[PDB]
């Protein structure tokens, strides 16, 4: 990065449908790091007493510079910086102080150094500017759902442990799941484990697969016909 | 709580005004000054152009206009509402040129270009008229069987005989110097110097030529607006 | 009054390719450097001063006892009592012994008193509470003016407002307007006002002090108050000073009627920091500098005119300021010759300084992508689309 | 409040929604017209297609009547709505008086319509600029420009749409008199202001040229690669 | 705010009520169309077949419009059965007043000057319907015109609206051949584009609705693909992808 | 397309290869570099504190130690309710700030009469008993008063307020310097005026001018002082105010920014002492009371009650004939030339308050200095109220 | 229709540490106190053995998430947020079942609704024919 002469990337935002892999890749991330990663998932810096919130940041980031390259695990970054509302009366000012406080912390006048910051959400679109801005919040990384090939991916890493049957045909179940998130997939097997237990063998079929993606993936439709024919 | 009453004109605030009228009017000092002044010998009118780029053509800013070669008009507010009450009167004119075959007098012009006027809450713009008031101050001036006469018309559609009048932006501060500046027996030479002495005091910028239009109407000569070199000569003893 | 702070060690950067010349520089800079810790060191090591008043100093400290508790004089009464508050908050009325500077005593200065039987026993100036301390810049930021691009309005309503009074402000008498107390930098985020904040305070001879805004508020009540009287007073104590209180709309935002006593406190909070504001005189040579996004969202009383005249507006960088603030980002970089950056530029858009930080960032890690690091052309035109995330096309056209 | 009502004025004298549609053209394209001694020029930044867009739909320069022509700046539905009802109106009063239609009919016209579309409650204003240029019978070179607001000027060289405020500056500083002298030192100006905003150069823009009742071509995408190849090369031997 | 009736001006300039008819497209049948060498193809999709549609009709999301004009729909029904019965009505006015067929250009700058007007003043909801005309005419051979809900228009060779219509469009344009694609592989790149935008492992042909417009022996056959034709199309293209992923 | 992440030996040839020759000494030097500040930083001490101690010869150690084992000290407290004592109930709940409360006796050294409510006592650690009464003290250094005797801003320095300060005259000019009219038409002078408007349109300004020249001395009560810390007691300070405008020949009390104050517990304490020193304290006197807010309906309904004030006076920002009077007295204390058209700034500043004229005549200074020009031109005037005036 | 009822049968025929609250129990008067609860009610859980959370009437505050633009509605997100983050956060939890009952199950919030979080949503319907014969035997 020195020899580039660029800046170094600090900040990093996970945002995607609601369960894809972005709370399990900072996981991941916290597993395989010699850094020292901290979790302070959002709404932790909210506080009943007038001015801690922001005073809880300084501290976690104080902590953070004082110990090694380290990373921040701003999981739900919806909850504490979302959008400073105009005014107050109503709206809320405490949980904004901390946010500018955060914000300040992140790319401020300081400066921070080796305090590689990761944040998730669903709901980016509503994030303050001042927060998405880049230098703040670089590489912005999208958890889009898992493709077929993906989703199989999944499936044959939460059935590793299962007592799967010759036969067994994983791809025809991840086809059988069309825009089906990860969570979604580690479900479904956890649904056909189920099946399998139910009828007390230890063996899970495909049958037991089709019916596991049938229950989790049902969803209520439309049911009546004439709203739905509004749309050509 | 006036917010009840400015929406809309056919509304009648707790003291009685019209306040969809009084933001007309005052929408007049958004537009350039504009100064006439009657003499015996005649009326001269003086504007000012606003020039917003030297790149532009000073023939398409118009702020008087000729209705007829008897008569002549000066313009504050807006330049399509302005437009449509000149091309009415320069109508109206003709209309009278050929009812009567005759000149017809300012305040007659004054009169039917009023009658445009205030014509906004009425129920006969149902083809398609003027649902709001008109948003432009007139200046009218010239000779009739009267003499040389000047008349001031109001986007409510009042008028009056005014010896000098001045609309626009500095309307307040170019009336006031006005009152001890004018005389009954002005000559239209000095009334013209005093015209654009007070159009120097007034005006944002210095005066040159691309910076006023200059107007007069005698009983001798027809409508005259100050060309280029008449423009200088009038401007280099001032 | 002392004087200011803020020392800085050089610039260098006279070249910055390492040839050499860059060398000499911090050879001559860790030479000296060496230089000050050899006399330093030698001097703590011959270095034979001590006692000699000893026996009456060692009464007054007898006198004195230990602890001494600092307690803020609240008020004063006939010269031998006094109303002095401890740091818990209680007051009380105690003697002042005659080893006492009776000239120092001044309500607000921290006075030493006595564990039991609390009496006025020394005079503290230099309380300094961790917090404001901390507030105070100690190692000026490398940024400089030559790091901005751009903002030549900017930095030129920023210097007359606070650098032209410290340096000559003889043309301000001269004219008879008054120097301008106190400026605000606004606009979106990320177009220059943290940064051009940091180019003040590199490029400064005042004390300077760096505010959140939202670290004036404390959990305690009359603890932010008393901590924003503290700053003000550290900044007339080390005048001329600029206080930079960055997200002012941490605070300043509109004021309304207090119900719970948190809000309440705020509400007292900004009316002392507004106080404050009023107390020092604009001739006073201690300024202000607020930034915030939220322009719109600020207390139309901490910007009236007679308080905050000036009012920066920070505008996104247009073709040109994009164009500068390109070159200065991509001056470290060695970049291939066929890149023309023109293309980037072009683009309609909203990229900001940090926008073009992040896209010169993001074209040398793409470029370490593929093992390189001359960074062409399409490295910027994919990094371009990769930071830049997010009219129905044909509406306006 | 005052500003969701087209017929209502503001405390200050403002009808909100005429600027509001006036401030709409902003966020259209850079569209700049020169008139010359000879020649008017129409230089506009052209939507580079992607990669299925047909460019002969594109229209963005359209002649109103053999002797004028029109740019616009807005949304494309208005600017077809008024271009069909102009050049009816062309027609009509080559009809009612057998001449061609002067450049100031035309544009009062355009002016007029686009102003009564403006002056009622349930009628949307044209949010549209137009630029007309043209020759009269006499052969003078006329620009106009028309507003939104329903007003028209006229304009010896004028920029619309995005960016038109740093191209009305760059004609500012460089319309002279010499300038007109050629139609390629016209031609000269009118590609120079357009790279102002457009610096892609090449593609991008289209060119209009109406000589003395030549009955205009678009210059076609031959010479826009020769003509930049002047300028570059113009470019190069100035510096 | 400024979200009451069409006849308003955002402050920044945008007209918020034709932005939604514009967005609303999106909840529409996704429908596309590419321009071959020698033919034109309307592909669309038959969003709601729940069980019990009689299918007493020749097509739902096209409707063919005159012996040369065919187009397809995407928006509320009841606005796109007048906008149907409009186009027939111009066209034949045209045809009627001109004796010769009207020009695809004509007609399309028609139908959006209509659209227009019902966004231009009056009052009244825009009509939130986006077209895909096909045709062919004497002065362009096959043309292919993408109608819009605000009233504008383009002429395009290869264009989805709909669900999913982004990506499709997207990837769409990632494989156009311009010039080099006959009425085969037109049709095959329609089905890969719909299999890769519609939310199925295996489309039905009965979720799909094909029209071919083709020009010879002097005139032009509009033809929609008959039950038969297009499950051999799309079992084509099945085992086409089969093989593919084989040789994968 | 699969980015592989870059091997062991792919970083040690980043490292290397493309390099600088010079990257090693450079880096090497620019860490001892930063080390050495970091040393010298540690070791360069902090020197001391220098504690508040007197020079020698001024001590007495010997009568210092007598006075900290003979004098005690006491906590001082906000004293409450007498308990209605008559000499047989001698207690009174007093107020140790944060601390608690306490009912408690006098000392034999003090009297009851040297003791009433609301007044700062000591007590001492024993049995909290109050030993000496301590009065708060009047100051002009301490809080913030009336600090003014004879304010330098005349009529001259006030414009376009004309029907204000002609109002104005009518409230405080009449009464104060011809009482006798009002002595033989038999109506008491006015007893209290509410000058309301929008800030910076000079009711502040305006007050000061007229106390001026009403011979009178100004009085500046800010209200955001006695809300923060000088509060509580703030009654007894207005008392001894309003005290030395009784032995003051005339003092125009008006209190700065009472939407403050106006707007309450010691709040409402202190204005019920107004109730005292208006209503209490005769309507005749000259220490006439000037109200002015930025909020006018704040002010409690109790107070505008007719008997305690009779006027109310609303400042609106100025006309045209005012804004270019005001532009003439402020640049009368500038460098600017003699052909300044004003009616033209006047006019180019609509519905402009004050301070915005002000401001706009600093910034055109500013732009004079900008261009180091020592003469301000219309030029500059034009830019400057393009700038403040627009936004 | 026997939501509440199964919940009560749950805790009776339970070994498990059962933790009952309630949805609109969790929103406080004080800012940042409904979060905090949240927190201490998992801990709690986590702290003791295999444990049970049931959340009564959860669309108190698990109602989907939009754009507040008032304080308590941030507050009332932010309950839910610290509900989501608690239990498929980073910090997993074992032996911690939360059981949640709602009336309008399509107004929860969808990152709720997601296996991991809530692995089964159990459909309540009203009793159909034999479903009657069987409660009518059992509360007669
Ligand atoms: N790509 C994936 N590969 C393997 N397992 C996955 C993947 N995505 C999700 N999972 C599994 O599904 C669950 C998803 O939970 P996780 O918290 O990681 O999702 P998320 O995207 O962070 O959701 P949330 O928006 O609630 O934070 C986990 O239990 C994880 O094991
Ligand atoms: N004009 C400029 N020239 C060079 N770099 C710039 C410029 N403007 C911004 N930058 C870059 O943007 C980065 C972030 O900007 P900065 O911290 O000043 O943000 P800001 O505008 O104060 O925003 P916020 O306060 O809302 O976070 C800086 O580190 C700097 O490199
Ligand atoms: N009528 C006026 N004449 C002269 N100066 C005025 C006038 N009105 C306002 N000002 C200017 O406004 C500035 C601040 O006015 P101030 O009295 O603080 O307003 P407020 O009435 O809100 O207290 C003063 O410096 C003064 O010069
Ligand atoms: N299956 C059942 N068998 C017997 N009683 C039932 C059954 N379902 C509901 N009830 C009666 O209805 C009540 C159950 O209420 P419940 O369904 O828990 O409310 P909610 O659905 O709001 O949680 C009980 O008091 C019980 O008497
Ligand atoms: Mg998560
Ligand atoms: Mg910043
Ligand atoms: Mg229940």
């Amino acid at each position: 990065f020195e020899a580039l002469g660029i800046a170094q990337p600090k900040g990093v935002l996970l945002y995607g449908p609601p369960g894809t892999g972005k709370t399990l890749l900072a996981r991941a991330v916290a597993h395989h790091t010699d850094c020292t990663f901290i979790r302070v998932s959002g709404s932790e810096l909210v506080q009943k007493f007038i001015g801690e919130g922001a005073r809880m940041v300084r501290e976690l980031f104080v902590m953070a510079r004082e110990h090694a390259p380290s990373i921040i695990f701003m999981d739900e970054i919806d909850s504490i910086g979302s959008s400073r509302l105009e005014g107050g009366s109503g709206g809320d000012s405490e949980v904004q102080r901390t946010m500018l406080e955060l914000l300040n912390q992140l790319d401020g006048f300081e400066a921070t150094k080796n305090i590689k910051v990761i944040m998730a959400t669903n709901r980016i679109d509503i994030l303050d500017s001042a927060l998405l801005r880049p230098g703040r919040i670089d590489r912005k990384i999208e958890f889009p759902p898992p493709n077929e090939e993906a989703r199989l991916d999944i499936l044959k890493i939460h059935s590793r442990k299962m007592n799967l049957t010759r036969g067994i045909n994983l791809r025809k179940i991840a086809e059988l799941m069309p825009g089906a998130s990860g969570a979604e997939v580690k479900g479904v097997c956890t649904e056909a484990g189920m099946y399998a237990l139910r009828e007390r063998r230890v063996h899970v079929t495909q049958e037991d697969f089709e019916m596991a993606v049938a229950k989790v993936m049902q969803k209520d439709s439309e049911k009546n016909m004439s709203i739905k024919k509004l749309w050509k | 709580t006036r917010s009840e009453y400015d929406r809309g004109v056919n509304t009648f605030s707790p003291e009685g005004r019209l306040f969809q009228v009084e933001y007309a009017i005052e929408a007049i000092k958004l537009g350039s000054t504009a100064i006439g002044i009657q003499t015996s010998e005649g009326v001269c009118l003086a504007v000012e152009k606003r020039i917003t780029s030297p790149l532009m053509e000073p023939s398409s800013i118009e702020k008087i206009v000729e209705i007829d070669a008897h008569i002549g008009c000066a313009m504050s507010g807006l330049i399509k509402d302005a437009k449509t009450l000149i091309d009415k009167a320069r109508v109206e004119t003709q209309n009278h040129w050929f009812t009567y075959n005759e000149t017809m007098t300012v305040e007659s012009v004054t009169q039917a270009v009023s009658n445009l006027a205030l014509q906004f809450g009425e129920e006969d713009a149902d083809p398609g008229a003027m649902s709001r008031p008109f948003g432009v101050a007139l200046l009218f001036g010239g000779v009739d069987e009267k003499g040389p006469q000047l008349f001031h018309m109001d986007p409510s559609g009042t008028f009056v005989q005014c010896d000098a009048r001045a609309i626009g932006s500095a309307s307040e501060g170019a009336q006031s110097s006005l009152q001890e500046v004018y005389h009954k027996s002005m000559t239209l030479k000095e009334a013209i110097k005093s015209s654009l002495i007070i159009l120097k005091q007034v005006m944002e910028e210095k005066l040159n030529a691309t910076n006023i239009e200059l107007a007069t109407v005698q009983p001798g000569q027809n409508f005259h607006m100050f060309t280029k070199e008449e423009l200088e000569e009038v401007i280099k003893d001032i | 009054t002392k004087g200011p702070d803020a020392a800085s060690k050089l610039p260098l950067v006279t070249p910055h390719t390492q040839c050499r010349l860059k060398l000499l520089k911090l050879e001559r800079i860790k030479d000296y450097l060496l230089m000050e810790e050899e006399f330093i060191r030698n001097q703590e090591q011959m270095k034979p001063l001590e006692e000699k008043q000893e026996e009456e100093r060692s009464k007054v400290d007898d006198l004195r006892g230990t602890p001494m508790s600092v307690g803020t004089l609240e008020e004063i009464i006939d010269d031998n009592h006094a109303i002095v508050s401890t740091s818990v908050g209680s007051e009380h009325y105690v003697s002042i012994l005659s080893f006492v500077d009776k000239d120092l005593l001044e309500p607000g200065c921290s006075v030493l008193l006595n564990h039991k039987v609390h009496a006025v026993i020394g005079v503290l100036m230099d309380d300094t509470d961790p917090l404001v301390t901390v507030m105070k810049v100690e190692k000026a930021p490398q940024e400089t003016y030559a790091d901005i691009g751009g903002l030549d309005n900017q930095i030129q309503e920023i210097k007359e407002s606070v650098e032209l009074p410290l340096t000559h402000p003889e043309y301000y008498e001269e004219m008879g307007i008054k120097p301008p107390k106190g400026v605000i930098l606004y606009g979106p985020p990320g177009t220059g006002k943290t940064l051009l904040a940091k180019a003040v305070a590199n490029q400064t001879s005042a004390t300077f002090l760096r505010v959140v805004g939202s670290e004036l508020i404390q959990k305690y009540l009359g603890d932010g108050p008393k901590l924003v009287r503290e700053l003000f007073r550290v900044a007339e104590e080390h005048a001329p000073s600029i206080v930079f209180i960055d997200e002012i709309d941490a605070i300043g935002t509109k004021r309304y009627d207090s119900n719970s006593g948190g809000e309440r406190e705020i509400q007292r909070t900004m009316l002392e920091l507004l106080n404050q504001l009023d107390g020092f005189d604009s001739r006073g040579d201690v300024k202000v500098i607020m930034a915030t996004n939220r322009i719109e969202t600020l207390d139309p009383a901490l910007i009236r005119p007679g308080r905050i005249d000036r009012k920066i507006e920070f505008p996104l960088p247009d073709e040109k300021t994009k164009k500068r603030i390109f070159q200065i980002h991509t001056s470290r970089m060695t970049l291939a010759d066929d890149v023309t950056l023109d293309d980037l530029i072009m683009a309609k858009d909203d990229l900001s300084g940090a926008d073009i930080k992040a896209i010169c960032t993001e074209a040398g890690l793409m470029a370490l992508r593929e093992r390189r690091m001359k960074v062409t052309n399409e490295d910027f035109k994919k990094s371009k689309e990769n930071v830049l995330y997010k009219t129905p096309e044909g509406l306006y056209l | 409040s005052y500003d969701r009502a087209i017929t209502v004025f503001s405390p200050d004298g403002h009808l909100f929604q005429v600027e509001y549609a006036q401030e709409a053209v902003k966020k259209g394209s850079t569209a700049v017209g020169v008139r010359g001694r000879d020649i008017v020029v129409l230089g506009v930044e052209k939507k580079s297609v992607a990669k299925l867009q047909d460019e002969r739909t594109v229209r963005k320069i359209c002649a109103l009547d053999d002797n004028v022509c029109m740019a616009f700046a807005g949304l494309t539905a208005d600017a077809r709505i008024v271009i069909n009802r102009a050049r009816v109106e062309c027609q009509s009063h080559r009809l009612t008086v057998e001449d061609p239609v002067t450049v100031e009919y035309i544009t009062r016209y355009i002016a007029s319509l686009k102003q009564r579309y403006t002056q009622s409650n349930g009628r949307r204003p044209f949010g549209i600029s137009a630029l007309i240029v043209g020759f009269d019978f006499d052969g003078t070179p006329r620009l106009y420009q028309t507003d939104p607001s329903g007003t028209y000027h006229a304009w010896k060289a004028n920029a619309i749409g995005r960016g038109a405020k740093s191209v009305r500056e760059f004609l500012e500083k460089n319309y002279t008199d010499e300038a007109i002298e050629t139609d390629d030192l016209t031609i000269k100006l009118v590609i120079k202001a357009l790279l102002e905003v457009v610096q892609s150069g090449g593609k991008n823009i289209e060119l209009a040229v109406m000589r003395r009742d030549q009955s205009l071509k678009i210059l076609n995408p031959e010479e826009i690669e020769k003509y930049v190849a002047e300028i570059e090369k113009e470019k190069e031997e100035n510096e | 705010r400024y979200d009451s009736r069409t006849t308003i001006f955002s402050p920044e300039g945008r007209l918020y009520q034709v932005e939604y008819a514009m967005e609303a497209i999106g909840h529409a049948g996704t429908c596309l169309g590419i321009l071959a060498n020698d033919g034109v193809l309307l592909a669309a999709e038959r969003r709601n077949i729940h069980k019990l549609l009689d299918e007493v009709f020749f097509s739902e999301k096209i409707y063919k419009l005159n012996e040369d004009m065919a187009c397809s729909v995407a928006g509320i029904t009841s606005d796109a059965n007048v906008l149907t019965n409009e186009l027939r009505l111009i066209a034949q006015r045209y045809l009627l007043q001109y004796q010769e067929p009207i020009p695809c250009e004509q007609l399309v700058t028609a139908l959006c000057d209509i659209k227009q007007a019902y966004t231009q003043f009056g009052g009244k909801r825009p009509f939130g319907v986006s077209l895909l005309y096909i045709g062919w005419d004497k002065h362009y051979g096959f043309q292919l015109y993408q109608s819009d809900p605000s009233g504008n228009y383009g002429g395009w060779k290869a264009t989805c609206i709909g669900n999913n219509s982004a990506a499709a469009v997207s990837m769409l344009k990632q494989d156009y051949k311009e010039g080099e694609m006959t009425l085969k592989s037109a049709l095959a790149l329609a089905i890969k584009v719909l299999n890769k935008t519609m939310d199925v492992s295996k489309l039905s042909a009965e979720k799909v609705e094909i029209a071919t417009l083709t020009r010879e022996n002097g005139k032009t056959v509009i033809r929609v693909l008959k039950q038969k034709e297009v499950e051999q199309l799309i079992k084509k293209h099945e085992e086409e992808e089969a093989k593919a992923e084989r040789e994968k | 397309k699969p980015i592989r992440a870059l091997d062991e030996g792919d970083i040690a040839l980043l490292k290397t290869y493309g390099q600088s020759t010079y990257s090693r000494q450079i880096k090497q030097v620019e860490d001892d570099i930063q080390q050495l500040l970091k040393k010298i930083n540690e070791l360069t001490g902090i020197k001391e504190s220098d504690t508040g101690l007197a020079p020698p010869a001024l001590w007495d150690l010997a009568a210092d130690k007598q006075t900290l084992q003979s004098e005690q000290p006491l906590q001082v407290a906000r004293c409450t309710k007498i308990i209605n004592a008559d000499s047989e109930d001698p207690k009174y709940i007093i107020n140790v700030k944060q601390f608690a409360k306490f009912v408690v006796d006098l000392s034999d050294q003090v009297a009851p009469t040297d003791i009433e409510e609301g007044m700062r006592v000591g007590v001492d650690r024993n049995k909290y008993q109050i030993h000496i009464p301590l009065p708060p003290k009047i100051d002009p250094t301490v809080t913030m008063m009336q600090v003014e005797e004879k304010p330098d801003v005349t009529y001259s320095d006030v414009g376009g307020c004309k029907e204000q300060i002609e109002k104005l005259r009518e409230v405080v000019e009449t009464p104060l310097l011809h009482p006798e009219r009002f002595v033989n038409l038999g109506i008491e002078p006015p007893k209290g005026v509410l000058l309301f408007g929008p800030p910076g349109t000079g009711k502040t300004l305006c007050a000061r001018a007229v106390a001026n020249r009403t011979d009178a001395c100004f009085i500046r009560v800010i209200g955001s002082e006695l809300v923060q810390k000088y509060v509580g007691e703030g009654a007894r300070m207005v008392r001894e105010l309003f005290e030395m405008a009784r032995t003051k020949k005339a003092c125009l009390i008006f209190f700065d920014e009472i939407d403050a104050i106006g707007g309450d517990n010691e709040v409402q304490r202190t204005m019920l002492e107004l109730i005292n020193q208006l209503d209490g304290f005769d309507p005749r006197g000259n220490i006439k009371v000037l109200m002015a807010t930025n909020r006018p309906d704040t002010l409690d309904p109790a107070l505008m009650r007719p008997g305690r004030l009779d006027r109310k006076i609303e400042f609106s920002l100025p006309d045209l004939e005012g804004r270019t009077h005001i532009f003439k007295i402020h640049a009368r204390s500038m460098s600017v030339e003699r052909d300044i058209r004003f009616e033209l700034l006047a006019r180019l500043c609509p519905n402009s308050t004050g301070a915005e004229i002000r401001s706009v005549c600093t910034e055109a200074g500013m732009f004079a200095i900008r261009a180091r020009r020592k003469i301000a031109t219309e030029k500059d005037f034009l830019e400057a109220v393009n700038k403040v005036i627009k936004s | 229709c026997g939501k509440t009822m199964l919940a009560k049968a749950v805790a009776h025929h339970t070994t498990a540490a059962f933790i009952r609250v309630v949805g609109s129990e969790f929103v406080q008067k004080y800012l940042g106190e409904g979060p905090r609860m949240v927190r201490d009610v998992f801990r709690l859980a986590k702290e003791n053995a295999p444990a049970i959370i049931f959340i009564d009437e959860i669309d108190a505050i698990a109602t989907k998430r939009f754009d507040a633009q008032t304080g308590a509605d941030r507050e009332v997100q932010r309950i839910l947020l610290e509900l989501l983050n608690q239990m498929d956060g980073f910090d997993q939890n074992v032996n911690v079942k939360v059981i949640m009952a709602t009336n309008r199950a399509d107004t929860l919030d969808p990152a709720l609704l997601r296996p991991g979080r809530l692995d089964r949503k159990i459909e309540f319907p009203l009793p159909d024919r034999r479903q009657k014969r069987l409660i009518f035997s059992t509360i007669t």
